[PDB]
C-alpha cells in the first residue's frame, strides 16, 4: 500500500517514512509487482 | 566478418515489448525468471 | 581495509552482490590483499 499509496507528491514534499518492522518477502517487489524498473544500486535483488 | 566460428545457433521469439531489457546476461522478472534465460558470460548478439 | 570495495570481509560481499557483480569487489580485495601478502615477504627475505 505504501507503494499503492496515491501520495507520491514532489521534490520540495518527498517526505520519507521510516518503515520498520516489518518482514516483507522482498521477492514481492521484484516479482509480485512488475514495477517497471528497478535499478538497485547496491545489493542485488536475489538475496535482498 | 574477419573470424570463424563454431556451433551458431539462432533463438525467435516475441515479446511484450517491455521486456526488451531482459534478454541481457543477468536480469529480473518472469520472462528471464520462468520463460528464457541467458548464461552469465554469454558470446553472441541480441537483434530485436 | 576494503581497497576500493564497498565492504571487507569477503563472507558479506558475497553475502550482498550477486556472483555477476561480486566478481569486481572480489577482485579488488584479491590484489590488495595480494599486494599486502608480496610486501611482507620480501621484507622477511630482507631481515633474512
Ligand atoms: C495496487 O498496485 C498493484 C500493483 O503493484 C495493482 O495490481 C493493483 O491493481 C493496485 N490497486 C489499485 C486499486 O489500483
Amino acid at each position: 500500500e505504501v507503494f499503492n499509496a496515491t501520495r507520491f507528491a514532489s521534490v520540495y514534499a518527498w517526505n520519507r517514512k521510516r518503515i520498520s518492522n516489518c518482514v516483507a518477502d522482498y521477492s514481492v517487489l521484484y516479482n509480485s509487482a512488475s514495477f517497471s524498473t528497478f535499478k538497485c544500486y547496491g545489493v542485488s535483488p536475489t538475496k535482498l | 566478418n574477419d573470424l570463424c566460428f563454431t556451433n551458431v545457433y539462432a533463438d525467435s521469439f516475441v515479446i511484450r515489448g517491455d521486456e526488451v531489457r531482459q534478454i541481457a546476461p543477468g536480469q529480473t522478472g518472469k520472462i528471464a525468471d520462468y520463460n528464457y534465460k541467458l548464461p552469465d558470460d554469454f558470446t553472441g548478439c541480441v537483434i530485436a | 581495509s576494503n581497497f576500493g570495495a564497498i565492504s571487507s570481509v569477503l563472507n558479506d560481499i558475497l553475502s550482498r552482490l550477486d556472483p555477476p557483480e561480486a566478481e569486481v569487489q572480489i577482485d579488488r580485495l584479491i590484489t590488495g590483499r595480494l599486494q599486502s601478502l608480496q610486501t611482507y615477504v620480501t621484507q622477511q627475505l630482507i631481515r633474512a
